[PDB]
């Protein structure tokens, strides 16, 4: 009540102007502004808690596999392992995939009963460099001990990543190379949809224009008096 | 009619688009001059367009910017006469060479224009531009941020399909199943 | 430092003002008249007093 009763504190003729589109347009973009502002107040909110509640994952995650979590984290390929509570990494070396070859057998003939676990490779660092012998590990790393081995087992069958697609071995066998197409894919994503508002223009438009106005009057004084002035010279 | 001081002219679809957040309205004309020649008695559209002009370039933006050619004069949708002056900030004051030129290259009987007595038109285009705008910005950064979101956990999910392949596998494909990793 | 978070900047819509405009006001919609009525009669009804 006070602070209603706080606003009471010649002449003149006040003049209203004719349009009051205006202030309906002020209205109509402040109801619009208030919504479309306070929805995407709330997104940035939610996501920005979101981050750091998976935070919490990634730890996990990179004791797990910190050569991957590191890549991910660091944006190239990278190897890592912890240092207590903290992360060392260091910048891997690429090599071409036409410098890469994936031997036949994965079973070691010099001790029979042991078959390597994972396929071995041969590979060259510069196309005339020397040739190297390693082994085939997760997602296009090339090992260079070969300490992946196995009991030899019947039903042995196995697909690697190699290259940009697979790799298939049938009793410690080479079978032969796959592309990504050839098996079922499931994803782990979530879809989202956002098409942009499109444009669209608007048409000047009147109900009336101001000629059908002057023709609305039965008599318009001016054309009355111009055509009848002219008697005497007519 | 009326004097403005900031006026945006942005081309697009071939159309230049003025617009004035002082008056919130947008005027929509084609891509070349409209010429004054063709203006039945109308010596008051070059006089007053220069003088007026001289007048707001001299009150606000005689330390900052840099007159970008003569006048130009486009005739708007709605019967409008748009008189226009572009300008070029003392930052960037290194593309003046061509946009001068680019200025320059609109130039190229009578008539008496008849102009609409609803300016609304004009004013709803530019709310709806101005809006149109802003929600399409925000809604665009959403979609990509949410689509790097999903790369990112990727590498999440496979160390957990390592830890629990019936779980993780019974998630991503829709039933409850039984997996386990044959190598990679 | 390198980070697991992935940015997303969201800017309010600030706010917006809409002056009045008028095209045509109705004084000079009544002065668009080659002769107002009204006036000619009061200026010529004066004749007598003047
Ligand atoms: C993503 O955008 C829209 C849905 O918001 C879909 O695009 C329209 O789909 C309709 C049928 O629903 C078609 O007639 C139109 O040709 C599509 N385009 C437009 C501009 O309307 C689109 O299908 C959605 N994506 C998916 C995968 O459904
Ligand atoms: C977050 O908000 C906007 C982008 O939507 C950026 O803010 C403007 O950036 C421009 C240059 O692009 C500056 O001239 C303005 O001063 C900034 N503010 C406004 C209100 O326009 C801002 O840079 C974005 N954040 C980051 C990190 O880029
Ligand atoms: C723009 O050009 C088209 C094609 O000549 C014409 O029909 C239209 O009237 C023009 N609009 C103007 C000059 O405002």
């Amino acid at each position: 009540h006070l602070r209603e009763q706080s606003r009471k504190p010649s002449v003149e003729r006040i003049k209203t102007t004719s349009s009051i589109e205006f202030a309906r347009l002020q209205f109509t973009y402040n109801h619009i502004q208030r919504h479309v502002n306070d929805m995407l107040g709330r997104v940035a909110i939610a996501w920005c808690e979101l981050q750091n509640h998976e935070l919490t994952l990634w730890n996990e995650a990179r004791k797990l596999n910190p050569n991957a979590i590191a890549s991910v984290t660091v944006g190239r390929r990278v190897s890592a392992r912890m240092l207590g509570d903290v992360m060392a990494v260091s910048t891997c070396v690429p090599v071409a995939a036409d410098n890469v070859i994936v031997q036949n057998s994965m079973r070691i003939s010099s001790r029979p009963g042991a078959c390597y676990s994972r396929p071995l490779v041969s590979f060259r660092y510069e196309d005339q460099g020397p040739l190297v012998e390693g082994q085939l590990g997760e997602n296009n790393e090339l090992r260079l001990t070969r300490d992946a081995i196995e009991p030899c087992t019947v039903g042995h069958r196995r697909y690697f990543t190699f290259g940009g697609g697979y790799v298939y071995f049938e009793e410690y066998a080479y079978s032969h190379q796959l592309s990504r197409a050839d098996i079922t894919t499931v994803s782990t994503f979530i879809d989202l949809n956002i098409t942009m508002l499109e444009d669209h223009e608007f048409v000047p438009l009147e109900v009336y224009t101001r000629h059908e106005i002057k023709d609305s009057g039965l008599l318009d004084y001016t054309e009355v008096q111009r055509r009848n002035q002219l008697h005497d010279l007519r | 009619w009326q004097e403005v001081d900031e006026m945006l002219r942005s081309e697009y679809g071939g159309s230049f688009r003025f617009s004035s957040d002082a008056i919130s309205t947008t005027f929509t004309t084609n891509l070349t001059e409209y010429p004054l020649s063709r203006v039945d008695l109308g010596d008051c559209i070059g006089k007053d367009a220069r003088d007026a002009m001289d007048r707001i370039f001299a009150r606000r933006y005689n330390a900052t910017h840099i007159k970008v050619g003569q006048p130009q004069y486009y005739l708007a949708n709605g019967g409008f006469l748009i008189a226009y002056q572009p300008l070029l900030s003392n930052t960037l004051a290194e593309l003046y060479v061509r946009e001068h030129l680019r200025e320059q290259s609109r130039k190229p009987s009578v008539e008496r224009i008849k102009t609409t007595s609803s300016i609304e038109f004009a004013r709803l285009q530019f709310t709806y531009n101005h809006i149109q705008r802003h929600v399409n910005d925000m809604l665009g950064r959403v979609a990509i941020a949410w689509c790097e979101l999903q790369n990112h956990e990727l590498t999440l999910w496979n160390e957990a399909r390592k830890l629990n392949p019936n779980a993780i596998a019974s998630v991503t494909v829709g039933r409850r199943v039984s997996a386990r990793m044959l190598g990679d």
